[PDB]
């Protein structure tokens, strides 16, 4: 995975190097930026029933043809539910992994990759995943530099999809 | 590439000399705005694909004829080509923010494009149009004080918006 | 049997040494399996040779080879046939070869397979004849099997633009992306959709890039935000 | 340069990416050290001198046969007592560059690269250098975290000559 | 462009050969599905307009939150509702320009490559565009050979919009 | 690369138009005459070695001083690539042929030829008449009645002659 | 080999594609001159009998000294003439092959490929193969399209011997 | 070309390095040769008028039919016969060109290079040449080490026309 | 490449013409001074550090602001590419001396090489100075007999001497 600790190991290992200061100093700044990116992450854990029902909720108000239309794509039957609020759910287990890292690294592996030939096949618009992260990103309460760590990567989930 | 404690050193050198006290207490004034510098480049990425996309269909209304048929950003593949293009500058003008000056974004991204342009045929008057769209996009978006503590950051707003002004001229 | 025809050598920076340990910033990444990287690392592996290959602006998904990356993925391909595999694929040849003639064909093979410019114009001219009577899978292999290429690369290793910055500098040689793009100026002119060839600034009536003046309120708006605290 | 900034820069371009936080960590971290990174600097600058004639004076102590011998690789002359403190003071201004810059830039362009093909040609021991630095590393007089920063740019220094 | 007689051409080309009397029948097969080819490319041209309108409004009548939601990518506007109908009558030209060439030269080269790119840059759904090429493949009239070559670029274009 | 067919495609999307009537019958009458475009073909390439290596026996009967001692085709290997040139333009006028127009011969084969010559020191104008040696031969190939149905292929026959001429105006 | 049914999957198979229209016309284009080389690969099997010994006696009547002259080379003996004729009836057994796939793909891995080493070699020359497929062309007495087809790979047997 | 001394500096230079032992025993190799060399080339081209016209009588004894047989090929016409003396003064010109620089440097790119395509396209064979050239070696009228250098280079000739 | 009986063979054959009598005994000259010429190459490379690092020493006396800060020759990377450059001329040089002629020193070593030292600033009439140095460094021990059968060999001095001017010349 893309970490600032294995971002930092390639560039010294490209250069044939021992760990400098240059190197020090940036594994320093995830340590120092960890404290309040552990608690975004705590928090949006312990909040996550309440986000993932919330958000699945608010797709179904901005585009209710997603519960009327019939068809397998669709949120209409009880099956087609439940499969909206697991997806909800993975987008935000995906960005507390990314909290608990730092930086971008477990949903370019475990999401991002292959994500467009998926929403092309089974006919899912990336609308209702952009609506869904929307709503978690004004609704998770945190505040301060909390906010701002967690808000980083709800951005980062909407512009691969935007 | 250099940043901008890198370029006091280069010209230092060019003379052999040291740092004087009145060099080191200018750049420990460059560190005091550290956190502001993080915060417009963080405002930038996190909305990167709404400067784009807003102000390419804003280029579009207002120049109708780049997407008519015979035009330059006609048949998806030059559209999606000339929007690869705007995220290329953009990427380039944040790099240059938070190196604290236009290096990177001069010769990786600058050098050559003007150039470039001719040998395709690609209206470059109109390019830095789209680059000066996006520059309001992002300026506007640095003065919003969405998310930050109060204080001020308006000698760095002004910065950016200068790289801005030179990803522009270089391509007319 | 018609050995290729002999050019001249030129100055150029990768003929000679960096004296080079530990470089900085602008050491050039290899992107290697030799290094055993994982599926994340193998993703950027392949971006790298796409954006090496193609240019930033063909990494469409209509572009992409997807049966070629399963087969690196599965260590049945090296990187030197991921390589090849590009430059036989089906875009490159539409988008690229195409729009090009015989010489300015080779010149972005050659800057961008190994790495560095052309050395003359005769080095065109001797090369651009193994295309018109072989093909692009006879040339492409003659390219690869080159001793710059198996020094530089190996079968292991993402070309790159070899020794493009001097070491003290800050302005170095043009990106071969910039340098050369996908048409020139012939096959500009009527063959590729379009029109009067340049274009003056935009004019307006409202100026949009007045330049401030020393007395002007914004030069001082600086604490204009927020007054600092304290007594 | 190997600043920690343009070493951020350069991992995002390498795959064509914007400045995630997983970059802004690494100019972090360079941000919360500059402050005794800057103190060392300035402390080092205004005892230039003092450093320099020393560290001169405790090369021709433990290698007395460099005031000694002629020729022209030698300190035996007005000129190679001169070569020989400017020496000692290019060592010293690149180690002030890296603290000003953070990470080791300025020393490998202006100093490392090249340095072993030099003090073969000329025949410049590398060992009275080592003498030199190792005079500085210890009379330089800071403490703390500003001394933690200095030595490790005399010890960067000492491993590429060792 | 992607055409029988030009993947002939570019099969003695890649070797330095001559034409040899397997590609004179790769011509030859193109001339004689030709008549058929040639005649559905010209009742559609003819019936352009009404297969424009109507197919525009079979996706107002299937999708007809598109006519109401608020927002540009959306035809609830008069400048939306001439942007649909300016895309269907690329659709449809494009699949005439492939009656006349043989094969999916225009559509490859003018229309599909990088239409995944911006769908997803104007949040325009693949699914509308499947159901405007529904509604051209029901109501073109044609019969014989003359349908299958129609249905043929029809189908290429739902195929790879899905 | 282009055949006749998509000549008109690329001409009418850069319009943005439909193809008119008489854009359709002007197509299918080359379809009609299909047959005797092949048969063209045909002839040309089953005697493709007869072409080359008469005319170029020719051409240093009349000009003997470019085998001569110092001249551009005295040697081995100057004389050996002498063939292949002309194994070169024979090849890409028949692609023009069945193709109908004259796109891959222009974009493949003439494109910057004779600023080639001219850097290699081939007197061009001679080229011009192995070319125009090699026109005469295949049009008195195409022109025969064996092995055909008695019909008019006159106005292929003087198109094929106006391939070999394009690509002998485009090398001196 | 070279079928133009395996140079049209060949084709799609490497542009990583289904079957288009471009190559079912390909395909359709072997099945209509399918008759018109079934009937000559019909007509030169039965009549190979006197095909290859008239052809061998052309040989003879055109270069008498490939009968007299003395040495392994020449057919002076009953071991080189029975492996000349051997040599006739490689040429006119490919030609067949090529009429019933359609293409000069079975003479081309067979018979052209490294030929010119052969006749280098083993000294023997390629203008008595030339006379001999002169004859074939000039006495299989077919007419119509069924001569057309044959001569067309008599025609490139000759191309490649010179 | 092919000479000892571009073919020692070529080995220097690929490694980047200077002139060792190993190349000037090499070149001291070509010059204990040379007085062979250049007697055996200065004894050819004053016996050259005797050796072309005898060598190109040989090839007609041996092979007749190329003073009857009509066609360019063949020397049977005034044309024919002069072209074929030329001929044999070219191979004989390249043998003491190759004498005075040592070894197979001038006869490769000026009669080796592209000759196969020479043959095959108007048809001389090169059965013909090895007559001739078989002429040389055996009435050149030399003896000793002269007689060693001259046969030296007929026989490279001979095995590549072989 | 061409050494110097292959220049003499170029001659010939561009005339068609064998070697005459007077051009073999020319040949037979070289042949004869071959274990004079091997003995200058050997005098040469055996010391080729000795000539290059001395003949530095004088240059940076003599022209003290190369060393400088600022100079073109100040830091330890440009103090090192300086000795590269006078040993790869010193190189090719040792490599047009047992040739015979600079086919190797044009090609190999000079092509390009004066605009690459005025694109990077270098000063190439301060090259020029150090290849002078290098020049009679090493025609001083070609001249001497330490070694050596005693003899005259002085027009191969001189020819040496030249190859030194030719890359003078060459680089400014
Ligand atoms: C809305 C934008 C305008 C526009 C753009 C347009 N550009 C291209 C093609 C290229 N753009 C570049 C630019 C860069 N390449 C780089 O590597 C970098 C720095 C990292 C930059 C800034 C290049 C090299 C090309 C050509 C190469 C290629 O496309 O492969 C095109 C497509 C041209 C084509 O037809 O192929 C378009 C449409 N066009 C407009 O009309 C807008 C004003
Ligand atoms: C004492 C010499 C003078 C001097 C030299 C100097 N040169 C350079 C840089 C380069 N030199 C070359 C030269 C060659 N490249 C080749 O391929 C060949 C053989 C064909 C030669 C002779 C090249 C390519 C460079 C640039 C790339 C690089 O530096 O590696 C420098 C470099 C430092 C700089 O910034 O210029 C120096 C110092 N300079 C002097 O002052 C002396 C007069
Ligand atoms: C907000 C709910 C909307 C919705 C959801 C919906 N999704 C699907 C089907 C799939 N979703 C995925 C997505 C992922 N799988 C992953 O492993 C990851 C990364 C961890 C992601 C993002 C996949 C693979 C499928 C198909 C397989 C499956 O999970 O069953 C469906 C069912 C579609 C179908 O045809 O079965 C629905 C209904 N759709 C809506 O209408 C809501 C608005
Ligand atoms: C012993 C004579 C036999 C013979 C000779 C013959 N040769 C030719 C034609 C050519 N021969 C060459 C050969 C070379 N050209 C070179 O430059 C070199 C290296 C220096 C060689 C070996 C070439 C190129 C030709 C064609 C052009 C020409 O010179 O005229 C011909 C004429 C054939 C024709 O079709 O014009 C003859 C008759 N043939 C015999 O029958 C003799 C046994
Ligand atoms: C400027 C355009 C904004 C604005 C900026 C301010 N930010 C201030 C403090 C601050 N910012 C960050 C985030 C930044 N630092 C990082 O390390 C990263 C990446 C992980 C980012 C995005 C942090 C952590 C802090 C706290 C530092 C502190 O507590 O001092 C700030 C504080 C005042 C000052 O430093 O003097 C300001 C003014 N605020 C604005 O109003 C505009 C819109
Ligand atoms: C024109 C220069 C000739 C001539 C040509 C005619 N050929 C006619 C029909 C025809 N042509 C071919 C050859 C070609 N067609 C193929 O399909 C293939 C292989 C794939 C090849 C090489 C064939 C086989 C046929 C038969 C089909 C038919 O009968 O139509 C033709 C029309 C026939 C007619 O007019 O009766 C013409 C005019 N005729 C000439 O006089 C000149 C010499
Ligand atoms: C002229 C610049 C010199 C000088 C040169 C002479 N050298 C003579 C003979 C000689 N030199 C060598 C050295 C060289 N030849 C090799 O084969 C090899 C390596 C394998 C090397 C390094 C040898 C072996 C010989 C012996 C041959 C002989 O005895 O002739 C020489 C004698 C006359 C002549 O060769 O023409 C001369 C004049 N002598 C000088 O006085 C200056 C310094
Ligand atoms: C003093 C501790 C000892 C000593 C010094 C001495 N040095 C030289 C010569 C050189 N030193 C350098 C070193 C650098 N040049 C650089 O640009 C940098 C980085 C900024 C470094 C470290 C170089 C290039 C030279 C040669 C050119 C020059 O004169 O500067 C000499 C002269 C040797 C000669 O042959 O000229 C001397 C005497 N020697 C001692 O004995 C002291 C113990
Ligand atoms: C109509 C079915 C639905 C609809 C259409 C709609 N489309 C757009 C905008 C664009 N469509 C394209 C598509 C193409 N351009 C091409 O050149 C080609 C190949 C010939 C294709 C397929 C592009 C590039 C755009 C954006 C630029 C433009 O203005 O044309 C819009 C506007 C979206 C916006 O943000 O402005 C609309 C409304 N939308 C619907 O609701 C209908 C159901
Ligand atoms: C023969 C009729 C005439 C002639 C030919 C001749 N040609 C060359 C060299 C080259 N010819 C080409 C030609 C092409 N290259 C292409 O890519 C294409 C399609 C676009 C063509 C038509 C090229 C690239 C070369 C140079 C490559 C090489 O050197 O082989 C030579 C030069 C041979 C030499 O050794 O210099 C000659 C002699 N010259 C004549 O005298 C005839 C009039
Ligand atoms: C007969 C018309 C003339 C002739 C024939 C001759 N040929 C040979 C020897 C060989 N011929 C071949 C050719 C092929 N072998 C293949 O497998 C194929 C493709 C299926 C071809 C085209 C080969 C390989 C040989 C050598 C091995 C063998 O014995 O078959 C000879 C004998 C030469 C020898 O030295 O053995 C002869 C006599 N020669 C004539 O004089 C006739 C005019």
């Amino acid at each position: 995975m893309k970490t600032p600790i294995t971002e930092a190991i390639a560039t010294a290992d490209n250069q044939g190097r021992f760990l400098s200061n240059t190197e020090l100093q940036a594994v320093n700044g995830r340590y120092q930026r960890a404290t309040a990116s552990l608690t975004a992450a705590k928090a949006l854990t312990g909040s996550a029933q309440r986000l993932i029902t919330g958000a699945a909720q608010a797709v179904y108000n901005k585009f209710p043809y997603t519960t009327q239309m019939p068809g397998p794509a669709y949120a209409s039957s009880a099956i087609g539910k439940a499969k909206c609020a697991r997806d909800i759910g993975y987008y935000l287990r995906m960005v507390t992994y990314c909290l608990v890292v730092g930086g971008t690294g477990p949903m370019d592996e475990y999401l991002v990759a292959g994500l467009e030939e998926i929403n092309r096949s089974f006919d899912l618009s990336p609308s209702w995943y952009i609506e869904a992260l929307q709503y978690i990103k004004n609704s998770h309460g945190l505040s301060g530099q909390v906010a701002n760590e967690a808000n980083a990567y709800i951005d980062y989930a909407i512009n691969t999809l935007s | 590439m250099l940043d901008a404690f890198a370029k006091v050193v280069a010209q230092a050198d060019a003379r052999g000399e040291f740092l004087s006290n009145t060099q080191i207490d200018a750049l420990s004034k460059m560190v005091k705005e550290g956190n502001q510098r993080l915060d417009i480049v963080n405002k930038v990425t996190s909305n990167a694909s709404a400067i784009v996309t807003n102000s390419a269909r804003a280029l579009f209304a207002e120049q109708p004829q780049l997407i008519q048929p015979g035009g330059n950003a006609y048949t998806s593949r030059r559209m999606a080509a000339c929007l690869r293009d705007m995220e290329i500058v953009l990427r380039y003008v944040s790099y240059a923010m938070i190196a604290g000056d236009s290096s990177v974004l001069d010769d990786r991204c600058l050098n050559g494009l003007r150039e470039t342009y001719q040998a395709l045929g690609t209206p470059g008057s109109s390019v830095a149009v789209a680059i000066q769209k996006m520059k309001d996009a992002s300026v506007a978006l640095a003065n919003d004080t969405t998310g930050t503590p109060i204080g001020d950051c308006s000698s760095l707003v002004a910065e950016l918006a200068g790289y801005f002004d030179r990803a522009a001229v270089s391509v007319v | 049997s018609i050995p290729i025809l002999k050019y001249s050598l030129s100055t150029q920076n990768q003929r000679v040494e960096s004296f080079e340990v530990n470089p900085g910033d602008e050491q050039y990444r290899i992107y290697s399996t030799d290094s055993l990287p994982s599926s994340s690392e193998v993703d950027q592996i392949i971006w790298a040779a796409y954006r090496q290959i193609f240019s930033e602006h063909q990494i469409l998904k209509s572009t992409k080879q997807p049966f070629l990356e399963s087969q690196l993925r599965f260590n049945q391909i090296s990187i030197k046939d991921f390589i090849k595999g590009l430059v036989l694929s089906a875009p490159f040849r539409d988008l690229n070869y195409n729009v090009n003639n015989n010489y300015r064909f080779v010149e972005i093979c050659v800057q961008r397979v190994l790495g560095r410019d052309i050395y003359n114009e005769r080095e065109k001219i001797a090369w651009s004849i193994i295309i018109a009577t072989q093909g692009l899978e006879g040339f492409i292999d003659t390219l690869l099997n080159t001793q710059e290429y198996l020094s530089n690369f190996g079968d292991s290793i993402v070309p790159f633009q070899r020794r493009r910055i001097i070491p003290q500098r800050s302005k170095g040689e043009m990106p071969f992306n910039l340098k050369t793009p996908r048409y020139g100026i012939e096959f500009r002119s009527k063959l590729a959709a379009t029109q009067f060839s340049w274009a003056s600034p935009i004019r307006r009536f409202r100026p949009q890039e007045q330049q401030p003046k020393a007395g002007d309120p914004a030069l001082f708006l600086n604490m204009v935000q927020e007054m600092g605290p304290g007594l």
